[PDB]
């Protein structure tokens, strides 16, 4: 799976300097940075703009009665007694 | 030989030991957790060894919104929602049940908030298929807008 | 997320006082002017729609939201929250 | 300063995102995005902290710090440090 | 009347502050306290007699000037840095102008930098001037233009280790 | 305007570019330009490590003191006195 980027010099020389200060190859560093940003972008995602079909499907998700299946999971979550408790 | 209740992050808590399985959530605690939680963006919670400031696990909450596109009708319509950003438990303490233990605290705190303001679901992004299984196992349901996004609907009246 | 997007235009009249300032910064971060002005407008759009002012209609709802958020969910406040639902 | 348009080939989702935001703050699409751009642009230039310079430039900087204070410069330092602040 | 500049807190009423430049105006309104508390830049304020309505602020963050390890193809440059301090924003209430207040902050700004430049090794107080009005104010109070870019003036600090 | 452009080629996996594309796609960027902003802003942050010049927790205390302390005629002339 090749990732080939055509960067600037005002860019790669910035990238190269910090790489050479954490002991990482230029390769292992732009990836560790892109992975860690790709992750935290995706994980820390708080604004959703839904259209009317999806928003109402979200609405239907909230109005939906709790199936015995899902309720028993809640019970499992609620009854567990954390070790600070 | 004990573990403490979750409590908001403080400048004191040693975060340098904690090493869960995912490099991402090790860097996020030690590099962005007090920068974020002190600037009221997200809000970080930590469990320590009985009497330490050694952090073993943490999670973070933050407000979110789910909104009705303006482009049936289009009148501006938002529901407030809380996003469970990250949950992570130190490898050496894995399997002791602290994972659920925190998620239960999150939900409890989130239904508590949802009594104050109108919060309508807790929301998590399962990247790993193992992550998704954990949250499905504990009453989250797949959202209908994103595959990797799950909801814990909390419709207090 | 997974799918790719399908465009729409934005033409806007730009003075030069601004357009040179926006273009300086745009070059300092190695973006294009469109790219700059786009990620500038969405970063702010996002932060407007995510105002806690849009569900916290008080300075007193704001103290309950800060208080319940930070209070530990102790055995009592599990009863309270469960006995309030 | 003259009015020569800027064309933006925005994705439809982001264009949607800017409009709802605009509406919250009583601005046209144009007047929102150009205010926003302007504002971040100035912060970007005002809060710039890392300067990676080349040799001719970094020496030309070291020069600037290894300098005897010229008669004009000292006389401005004088103006700054003589003025007594109203909290002083 | 006014008292010494001090770090920003949630308590300073920051609401009624108009300085004629909306970027600096909205910054205190929006990004100052969240920035200052998260520790990126550090922000100082001055207030009416004992009122905590705020008339003037300034933010100053650390920064660093560096020798390119590779001016081309990884040549004879070793990792060489220099601590330095950026004065980002100085702004004063549009209706307390003339009252000689801007210099008064700039002077506190300089003393502070000199105070820290003893403990830590900082070397200049940089600042970035976008107006000619702003640039000509900084030049008037001893900031030399920088050799490495034109928007940027600096006030070199030289003492002993 | 757009400066001299020279490349950087990498190999990666699917566990990476699937993730790195979800984000790249979510924020309406190309994987090329996603990883450049990603790296460049992580480089900027560690090249700006205060540890790189503060250099211990003896000087970390005395730094935030000179930071938040106020500047009276007392302090002013005394920092003026060490300058001299």
């Amino acid at each position: 799976a090749p990732i080939n980027i055509r960067a600037k010099a005002s860019q790669r020389d910035l990238i190269d300097m910090a790489a050479n200060l954490v002991a990482k190859s230029r390769t292992d560093f732009m990836l560790d940075a892109a992975c860690r940003e790709a992750q935290d972008i995706l994980l820390d995602q708080r604004l959703f703009i839904l259209d009317d079909e999806q928003y109402d499907a979200f609405l239907a998700a909230l109005d939906a009665p709790i199936t015995a299946e899902r309720q028993a999971k809640i019970n499992a979550l609620m009854n567990r007694k954390s070790p600070w408790e | 030989m004990g573990i403490t209740a979750p409590t908001p992050l403080t400048s004191e808590h040693n975060l340098a030991d904690f090493c869960c399985s995912d490099h991402g959530m090790n860097e996020w605690l030690k590099k962005k957790a007090l920068k974020n939680h002190s600037s009221g963006l997200s809000r970080v919670y930590v469990i320590c060894i009985a009497n330490t400031r050694q952090v073993i696990g943490y999670y973070c909450l933050s407000t979110g919104s789910i909104q009705r596109n303006l482009a049936r009708r289009n009148a501006p319509e938002s529901l407030p929602v809380v996003v469970l950003g990250r949950l992570a438990i130190d490898q050496a303490w894995a399997g002791k049940g602290l994972g659920v233990a925190l998620l239960k605290d999150a939900v409890y705190r989130t239904m508590s908030i949802a009594q104050q303001v109108g919060v309508r679901a807790l929301i998590v992004h399962a990247l790993d298929d193992s992550v998704r299984n954990f949250y499905l196992k504990y009453a989250f349901v797949p959202s209908p807008f994103q595959s990797l996004t799950l909801l814990y609907p909390i419709t207090l009246e």
